DNA sequence: TACATGCACAGGATGTATATATCTGACACGTGCCTGGAGACTAGGGAGTAATCCCCTTGGCGGTTAAAACGCGGGGGACAGCGCGTACGTGCGTTTAAGCGGTTGCTAGAGCTGTCTACGACCAATTGAGCGGCCTCGGCACCGGGATTCTCCAGGGCGG
DNA sequence: CCGCCCTGGAGAATCCCGGTGCCGAGGCCGCTCAATTGGTCGTAGACAGCTCTAGCAACCGCTTAAACGCACGTACGCGCTGTCCCCCGCGTTTTAACCGCCAAGGGGATTACTCCCTAGTCTCCAGGCACGTGTCAGATATATACATCCTGTGCATGTA
């Protein structure tokens, strides 16, 4: 049965930011537990957020809000402007 | 030199040493040090950006500019307060 | 003539704000300070009233659960006096520090 | 009754009273002649040993043995005040009122007395306040009215008459229980007043019983013996005709002359009237403002002497002595409880916290003085009054119409409750038959119920009044400030400020404020000091920022110069108080002698300000106001000039303005400048005053009190008027049928300055401040 | 020709409205499907617990001379039962007050 | 049109009280408490039928979600009231 | 011609998955309608947080002289840093030990 | 039959989960409330995985119902899958 | 005989034990207890092996971060013992026990 | 003999209790209506059930060795008592600002109605990215022998 | 001559460097399912317009209770000292955790078939939200009857 993971994303991102570092099995799947709760607090805020606006459709707009909403501080506004500067390289492209 | 500023900046020395008695007699506090107030002052506006800020990202979620006592309550839910008797 | 003992004017406080469940805070020095801090996020921000009596009642609310906290503090330290180490300790216990 | 559901859960029962005792605490917590006011001191404690050693300071102690304090006592009267010492004391309680006495009096004198950096002007200013006070505390020793008699028995003294005595400026709570004999030998008038009151002939109780069936009223050509008083005049007694055939008829009306005719002596002979001639004696009810109802009560005292007028204010305490000491002849009775006073007099604050005990009271006549509160048909006073058990009612009013129909509408439906109705506004785009008919309609419908007499129609003596309007160009900061603003410009709005809290709030506010002065914004005066002056701010430079700040300050600086080289006193109304921080500061480094009145100024310091203003050797030449304060009892005879800095939105706001000059008995030619800035805002502030102005000249100017088919022309050109914009030897004191004449004071007179950074502060005044600016650093301070 | 109509709330013999609640479940984002003993079984518990705050609080109300319930009426129930206290430990209800009690070491004496 | 509880809750506090009021702000109070309640129950059942594969919620889940959230006697009294319920509403 | 098949990742310049966050949002009952930038916005924020909390546990590997990431490594960039200590504040990570810190009190005195 | 073993749950164990807690100095009377609120917090956490077993129809517990037994009351753990 | 001072020994066992990643609590006996506990509620059951291992690190966190806030309330009053006061001050502002 | 003064008795005015009529606040109820819930029918997919694989978990011996239990001495820390001084409580007099009511125009925002378009759901064909299986070999764990670093106690030297 | 402090050396603990080996980290390959692309279409939400109400800025007036400043007394926090007891360090003995292995058996996970429950759709109807009124209960006014106290005049006595 085919079971799906992070696991070559946090991989790649790995050797992106640290090309001679390897990693265990158990901090992988410490990674993909983290990977998998963070897309459920800010799934779950964007949920919120378009259940309160009496919104049906979640946009970038609910994400970026709940990233602000979710995220302490300057580690939220780093990864507001790297959410949004790459909706703008895929409205680049798509 | 009548002439001054507009805006006010103590505020928060507004939360006044007796409100703050006020609040420390419904807690069940007999004797308070003269410290305790500064401190006080700092923790409730450390509580109140807290809840101000994600009450505020709110209301700029709903493109407005005034800020709804339904924010509030979604701030503090948030924040793990869950707060009754303005949600309705 | 005739003073009253240092504790049981403070014991009589506490017996009658503890009945009462009005808010021990003043409106308008709330709604300023309200004001203030949140100019600080955003300019040109309007506050319905309700949303400043929402924001009171939680503010109260929390003061009074951590003076209790405090309170616990100080009588473990044994004391009767809370310091604003009782404070450090409460909201370290709490997370809120931690 | 029973419940038809309950609870399997099998919880302990919990007592949930918290209702607490303190009675434990009893064990902590149990198991009136004492100095309560110190007047006046006296630098002889016995005897006068000597002038010498009369320089240095003397201590507390010193003080303890070389004064005798003045001391009104606990529960006392102000008639046994005793001249006493420290040591003739011994241990009472207020002693600390008497250590706070000494303290601040005796060393705050004799450092302001000692010191010398103390110029004239503080020493007169001090001596005045200390006179005020001694004179405000001798007030108290007169009595006022007698409440009620007692026979007390006293230590083996068998049986007394005392008296119940309040006193003139004090209040119920301060009455007191007093000897009869030493009443009667100062002030023996009140006693017999008093017995006058007691079988008086006239009660609410003996009151007629006139149900749709009042007689017919002749025309009085003379005054009624009744109304003793001073003498009244042919409109005043006009206007006693016009009351009382209005009360024959079952109808209530508005008393709409203007101020200074007299309303008040007017309304107390129209209640002396209903009283001694028709009999109608009953409770009356006259809700006035606070700071006129001194006026109406010596009023009372002076026309109607014998009425049993009481007076309704103060605390809890006061007000209830008042209740239980003086509305009902038989107060220990449980039953019906007839009054017995004749009239009450009260205000709105009382009417609003005591509605519940005076509105179950049959009253029989109503008279609302400033009618103009009760505008609003939504407040608390309208529904507050309007819910009151009243025959007739009476409203007295200067303004009946003030901003829009619906205040009239307002007005006429608490009088007539019903039989007018008002659903349609006026719009002057229109300019339609229609409209015409409709105001004409109007001018039929409330003429008989509103009197209306005018300054200018009686006591033919008055000067005229000219008012001239001023539109001056905005400075090149007003105009950069006004973009930012109109143009929202945070981050240009923001600039150097280092805080940056710009508030673009209440745009029009914002406008406002930048047509008055660049200063009224924060972190504003630093960019004009720093840009032009070079930031060195040496005290000359401020005063030239200030002037070529505002487009309208250099026209105020150029008539204050011009109104200061003739004879001429001059007035500036403005509606915002920081604006008259501005021109404060500008009228203390300019170096002008100015007074100030606004919403902060305590009510001492105002009548310390308006009785040195109009005072025959007061070195005052200007005096500033916000123009909603105050009231309507502001006396400013010596003034000539009113210069209007901002206008209103209300024009009746700035007509009480021009009208604190303008009263009966000035002595000169009233001068109005009305400052303006050009392009602005303020342009439809006026636009708007000015249809406002149109609409109060329509309905009530022209149903004051062949030409009917040339009113369908006028009610036409006057609504041409209306319907267009009014914006398409300048300052001379001076002016060389009546619908032309209200064409003038609507033209605007456009002022052209020219004046670059290097021409004001001239040679002599340049001379002037650097000496006093040299001066300063020999002398340091 | 269709049947007189009845409740689905009068069908279970509940109070609590079973079509409301359905239909917030069906609207709310919880599930594809929603079951149809679902709605009844959340109205049932949701009454239920309606009918033990508001007995506790009207036994409040009557402890303190009072025929209407107030917000302190239902701190008071909510604080003084153990289990609704833990189940609303981090809520806060407004105008409601503390519960009294003062600690032993605060005491004057015996 | 405001879609609210308060009727319900006050039928309810008829049925349990008959002769006791209650004030809005107590019933705001209420109608939070209910809003609040079916939010976690409603909650916890979409993760329960989340977390086996399920596509719908039953009885079942809700059940789950009450005795996972209600605690001690108030779980199994309202699994009882619950189960009283659903077996009142399906015989007829 | 199907032009190739471009993956969004690659349109949107990024490492993680962008459809199959697309699939997780749809199937994960969030809303009726997902937008199209709602799963790049959130693919980019995920990737963010993942690299910065890699580079910090490969510090800490680093500064230890390992060449692999262990669950120590990963409890040590999370406690020492302010916000990820905020961010995972409630979070255990399993064989992580603790940060080594020492009262002063307990500490001897020379 | 399994009876008395909270005593498993050694005096030396207390005194290492203490070590690693930072505590220096170690009352005798500590060990008996460490097995106490040891034994309250193991029955939350096995009654809600229980509970979770119990819905899924199964006889084994799972290391999945006991992440989401944690997550239940706030007590993410990471590293045994979710 | 050569003999330590009574404290850095704890001193050496900190720096040991929080340099350390291991768990503290041995296997058989957690599994004992857990299975104990497990029975109360339902009969007959079993148990995954990393199940039990996950239930010991969430109780060791449990227990070593009650253990901090048991030392900072030591600390508090004056004291360098933990006493089972201590534990029940801490649980108490914690929320746990009130 | 007549005028002035002390003492006792009977009828008139007043306060309070009670029956009856009127005003004011709340409660069930008539009416409209409208919108959301209910009844009836259809289809399809989610869920239930069965067969099969297979892997994992639950109950007894054997060694070994490190951890746990136990005893004992001692010393450091918890705790009680006492003294001191200072910071806080408490009362009182004075100021001040909150609270309430009020102006005046403009704008934000909720709510309702109507249009319309871009955008996302949905479906089919395609294909390439990701996942299970397999294999290997280097990063890391274990062990052994010095090197070094570290408190701890006793002895000599120096200052008081 | 005596007390304290530095230091010298002693042995325990830990670091460090080298060797060995082992087993999971990572790379390669086949496959197959899910992402991509292309096309169609319904509708969510943006936009526009109109109406009504709360908020906002800056000012006014009045009341009054709360805030504040100050002085004084005293309760309590904190520092110091003694004491005793309990916990810590260390050696010795026990014991059971841990690793390994045994034997079977049952619980949980793919693939196929079926069936029934729920979404969807249409039609109908009544539950609930507002108004607005007849009626019931509490409070108040009004007329009437009984208990209670102030008061004027006749009888008797003293005096010129």
């Amino acid at each position: 049965t085919r079971k799906e993971s992070y696991a070559i994303y946090v991989y790649k991102v790995l050797k992106q930011v640290h090309p001679d570092t390897g990693i265990s099995c158990k901090a992988m799947s410490i990674m993909n537990s983290f990977v998998n709760d963070v897309f459920e607090r800010i799934a779950g805020e964007a949920s919120r957020l378009a259940h309160y606006n009496k919104r049906s459709t979640i946009t970038s707009r609910e994400i970026q809000t709940a990233v602000r909403l979710l995220l302490p501080g300057e580690l939220a506004k780093h990864a507001v402007s790297e959410g949004t500067k790459a909706v703008t390289k895929y409205t680049s492209a798509k | 030199a009548k002439r001054h500023r507009k805006v006010l900046r103590d505020n928060i020395q507004g939360i006044t040493k007796p409100a703050i008695r006020r609040l420390a007699r419904r807690g069940g506090v007999k004797r308070i040090s003269g410290l305790i107030y500064e401190e006080t002052r700092g923790v409730l506006k450390v509580f109140l950006e807290n809840v101000i800020r994600d009450a505020v990202t709110y209301t700029e979620h709903a493109k407005r500019k005034t800020v709804t006592a339904m924010d509030v309550v979604y701030a503090l839910k948030r924040q793990g307060r869950t707060l009754y008797g303005f949600g309705g | 003539p005739h003073r009253y003992r240092p504790g049981t004017v403070a014991l009589r406080e506490i017996r009658r704000y503890q009945k009462s469940t009005e808010l021990l805070i003043r409106k308008l020095p709330f709604q300023r300070l309200v004001r203030e801090i949140a100019q600080d996020f955003k300019t040109d921000l309007r506050f319905q009233s309700s949303a400043v009596m929402a924001l009171q009642e939680a503010s109260e609310a929390y003061l009074v659960a951590l003076f209790e906290d405090t309170n616990l503090c100080a009588i473990h330290a044994k004391r009767v006096t809370i310091m604003p180490k009782d404070i450090q300790l409460a909201r370290r216990i709490r997370g809120e520090r931690a | 009754k029973i419940p038809t559901r309950f609870s399997n859960r099998q919880n302990k029962t919990v007592n949930y009273n918290i209702d607490y005792s303190d009675d434990d605490l009893l064990e902590s917590e149990d198991d009136f002649h004492g100095i309560d006011i110190v007047i006046n001191h006296r630098l002889k404690t016995s005897l006068e040993e000597g002038k010498v050693l009369e320089k240095t300071v003397p201590d507390l102690n010193n003080c303890k043995e070389n004064y005798e304090f003045l001391i009104k006592w606990t529960d006392e009267s102000h008639l046994h005040n005793t001249w006493e010492t420290y040591e003739s004391i011994g241990q009472v309680r207020g002693l600390k009122r008497l250590d706070n006495y000494c303290k601040q009096f005796i060393i705050e004198d004799q450092q302001v007395r000692l010191d010398p950096y103390v110029t004239a002007e503080d020493i007169e200013i001090m001596d005045m306040e200390r006179e005020r006070r001694l004179d405000e505390f001798e007030e108290f020793h007169v009595p006022e009215r007698i409440i009620d008699s007692q026979r007390a028995s006293l230590e083996d003294g068998t049986s007394q008459l005392q008296y119940l005595v309040k006193w003139r400026r004090l209040n119920y709570d301060e009455a007191t229980w007093e000897n009869a004999t030493d009443i009667v030998k100062l002030a023996p008038e009140q006693v017999k007043h008093f017995q006058n009151r007691e079988n008086s002939k006239i009660l609410p109780q003996y009151s007629s019983n006139y149900t749709s069936q009042r007689p017919r009223f002749e025309k009085l050509s003379v005054q009624p013996p009744f109304i003793k008083g001073g003498e009244l005049r042919d409109f005043q007694l006009t206007g006693i005709n016009w009351m009382a055939f209005l009360w024959s008829k079952g109808d209530n009306g508005i008393l709409a002359d203007e101020m200074g005719l007299g309303k008040t002596v007017q309304t107390v002979a129209f209640i002396s009237w209903l009283i001694f001639a028709r009999r109608q004696n009953g409770p009356h009810i006259i809700v006035v403002p606070l700071s006129t109802m001194p006026a109406w009560l010596d009023t009372f005292e002076k026309w109607a002497p014998d009425l049993n007028c009481i007076c309704y204010m103060g605390n809890q305490k006061s007000r209830d002595t008042i209740r239980e000491y003086e509305f009902y002849t038989n107060p220990r009775a449980k039953g019906k409880k007839t009054m017995k006073f004749n009239v009450l007099l009260t205000t709105y604050e009382y009417i609003l916290k005591d509605r519940a005990e005076l509105g179950s009271i049959k009253w029989q006549f109503m008279a609302v003085d400033e009618a103009h509160r009760l505008k609003n048909a939504e407040s608390s006073l309208y529904e507050s009054l309007n819910s009151f058990k009243v025959a007739n009612r009476m409203l007295i009013t200067g303004t009946p119409l003030q901003n829009n129909i619906k205040e009239l509408a307002a007005l006429v439906n608490f009088l007539m409750p019903g039989r007018f109705t008002i659903d349609q506004e006026i719009d002057f785009e229109n300019q339609d038959e229609e409209q015409e008919e409709y105001i004409h309609d109007l001018h039929r419908r409330i003429q008989p119920f509103i009197l209306r007499r005018l300054k200018k129609d009686v006591e033919k003596s008055l000067p005229s009044k000219t008012e001239r309007i001023l539109r001056v160009e905005l400075s090149d900061v007003q105009t950069e400030y006004y973009k930012n603003i109109l143009t929202k410009n945070y981050s240009a709005l923001t600039a150097g400020a280092k805080g940056g809290h710009f508030s673009l709030l209440n745009i029009m506010n914002e406008l406002k404020k930048a047509s008055n002065h660049p200063y009224l914004f924060d972190n504003a005066e630093e960019r004009v000091l720093q840009k032009f002056g070079d930031g060195k701010m040496t005290r000359e430079n401020v005063l030239r920022g200030l002037i070529m700040s505002s487009g309208k300050m250099v026209l105020l600086d150029q008539l204050l110069t011009r109104l200061k080289k003739d004879g001429h006193r001059v007035l500036i109304f403005s509606q915002m108080v920081r604006m008259l921080d501005i021109l404060g500061d500008y009228l203390s480094i300019k170096g002008i002698n100015f007074q100030r009145l606004d919403g902060t100024v305590p009510s001492a310091q105002r009548r310390i300000s308006i009785d040195h203003f109009n005072s025959p050797d007061s070195n005052d030449f200007v005096f500033l106001l916000s123009t909603r304060a105050g009231g309507l009892g502001i006396n400013l005879m010596t003034a000539d000039t009113v210069v209007i800095f901002d206008s209103d939105w209300n024009p009746q706001a700035d007509l009480q303005a021009m009208a604190r000059a303008h009263r009966i008995g000035q002595k000169n030619h009233v001068m109005v400048y009305r400052l303006v800035s050009k392009d602005t805002v303020e342009e439809e502030v006026l636009e708007r005053a000015r249809k406002k102005m149109i609409l109060e000249y329509a309905i009530i100017s022209l149903g004051v009190t062949k030409k009917n088919e040339p009113n369908a022309g006028e009610l036409s050109a006057i609504l041409k008027f209306g319907a267009g914009n009014m914006f398409t030897d300048v300052l001379n004191h001076a002016e060389d049928l009546g619908g032309e004449e209200f064409l003038k004071q609507f033209e605007v007179t456009d002022y052209k300055a020219d004046i670059d950074w290097d021409d004001i502060i001239p040679e002599e005044e340049l001379k002037k401040l650097q000496d006093e600016e040299q001066k300063r650093k020999d002398e340091e301070y | 020709t269709r049947a007189k109509a009845k409740t689905r709330s009068s069908r279970a013999g509940l109070q609590f409205p079973v079509g409301r609640v359905h239909r917030l479940l069906r609207k709310g984002n919880y599930a594809e499907r929603v079951g149809a003993g679902a709605p009844v079984y959340l109205a049932a518990v949701l009454e239920y617990l309606t009918a033990e705050i508001l007995e506790l609080a009207g036994n409040a109300a009557r402890d303190n001379k009072k025929t209407r319930i107030i917000p302190r009426h239902l701190q008071l129930a909510v604080r003084n039962d153990e289990e609704l206290n833990k189940l609303l430990g981090r809520v806060t209800i407004a105008q409601g007050g503390v519960l009294p009690n003062i600690q032993s070491v605060l005491l004057p004496k015996k």
